[PDB]
């Protein structure tokens, strides 16, 4: 019974320009869910503080990126706080309305595509390299959900019952463009990690 | 002041758009001519402007990098040094606050929002005085008066309403007075002058 809603019309809009752009510097979107990551991993481990009990779940933090090349999908883990299907419904479809809003007038006003991690929506990057994305997700609040994207004007959620069990935090699955399959090759995973993400403070496994 | 920011207006505005501290921090210090009063006083206009363009959410964005700025140039000032020179450290003591602290930078962010919205509104109400200045040169009369204030200028009786208001002439010059401004603004057209 997977459920279907609409974007607000901001997020649509910004969805277009970045599955469009001929951009030539996409690597950077590695970058950007690297960086959301590592805040989904401060967040658990900020809770965690006043109470240890939530890191049970999944002891580890890290981040884990696997290329499935059979598949040409390209995957990104975090064991970090996850999100519930209300936070995927929101927090995805929702309430990044402004910060897209913000940053298609930073467009308008001189910036470029790679400054989009400055409005605090550097996620939908990933459409620059990708047609599709699928956010599975477990949050210690909820179930497994997940949360499906071709940047068009809606998305589904549905109860996860197909993937691998995740203890908690985040997979973002990205199904790759045609001209984009580099993203597979560990070599080239590599250097843009060593590039961009070099400072990040959590183990990124590959 | 005036060509400092003919040079450099990209590098400011960038600057104005970018958030996260390790990023402001490098530009910074790739250009740290950036790191001075006209940057700030030219950030502080670019939002007014924003803010009147409808470029709200964008305002927002440039108003915290305001913010930072004029952070950098008070630090400097209390330390005696010269803002170039100590900028980093700034950035240093932000990125470790206390909580208490980053709660009084968000009030003088949200602060500072709102004289921006205030000044913006200012514009705004200009711009609809003009408007509504030439709205008043349109209905003018012949003899250029406005025949909204000379209504309210008459005598009470005087006609939301012919040869009734005629026979209203019982009344000194002070007939001529009206009747004259009556013409002057279109609320009576003499029919034979």
């Amino acid at each position: 019974a997977s459920e279907t809603f609409e974007f607000q019309a901001e997020i649509t809009q910004l969805m277009s320009l970045i599955i469009n752009t001929v951009y030539s510097n996409k690597e950077i979107f590695l970058r950007e869910l690297i960086s959301n990551a590592s805040d989904a991993l401060d967040k658990i481990r900020y809770k965690s503080l006043s109470d240890p009990k939530q890191l049970e779940t999944e002891p580890d933090l890290f981040i884990r990126i696997t290329p499935k090349p059979e598949q040409k999908v390209l995957e990104i883990r975090d064991s970090g706080i996850g999100m519930t299907k209300a936070e995927l419904i929101n927090n995805l479809g929702t309430i990044a309305k402004s910060g897209t809003k913000a940053f298609m007038e930073a467009l308008s006003a001189g910036a470029d595509v790679s400054m989009i991690g400055q409005f605090g929506v550097g996620f939908y990057s990933l459409f620059l390299v990708a047609d599709r994305v699928q956010v599975i997700s477990k949050s210690n609040d909820d179930e497994q959900y997940i949360w499906e994207s071709n940047a068009g004007g809606s998305f589904t959620v549905t109860l996860d019952e197909v993937n691998e069990r995740i203890g908690r935090g985040t997979i973002l699955r990205l199904f790759l463009k045609d001209d984009q399959l580099e993203y597979l090759e560990e070599k080239r995973i590599k250097e843009v990690i060593k590039r961009h993400s070099e400072f990040v403070a959590y183990p990124i496994q590959l | 002041h005036k060509t400092f920011v003919e040079k450099y207006e990209k590098q400011i505005k960038h600057f104005g758009m970018l958030r996260r501290w390790d990023d402001s921090q490098k530009y910074l210090s790739d250009n740290v001519h950036l790191v001075c009063e006209e940057t700030a006083n030219y950030l502080v206009i670019w939002c007014i402007d924003l803010e009147v363009e409808e470029k709200c959410a964008l305002m927002e964005q440039v108003a915290h990098q305001t913010i930072v700025m004029q952070f950098i140039l008070e630090l400097a000032k209390s330390l005696k040094v010269d803002p170039r020179a100590c900028f980093r450290q700034f950035f240093t003591k932000i990125k470790t606050a206390d909580r208490q602290y980053m709660e009084g930078f968000n009030d003088e962010l949200e602060a500072f929002k709102e004289r921006v919205r205030g000044r913006a509104k200012l514009r705004i109400e200009k711009a609809m005085k003009e408007y509504e200045e030439e709205e008043r040169k349109k209905r003018l009369g012949p003899g250029g008066l406005d025949p909204v204030e000379v209504y309210e200028s008459l005598p009470e009786e005087l006609q939301k309403c012919m040869l009734q208001d005629a026979i209203s002439k019982m009344d000194p010059t002070d007939a001529k007075y009206h009747m004259q401004r009556c013409i002057d603004s279109g609320l009576w057209v003499p029919n034979s002058k």
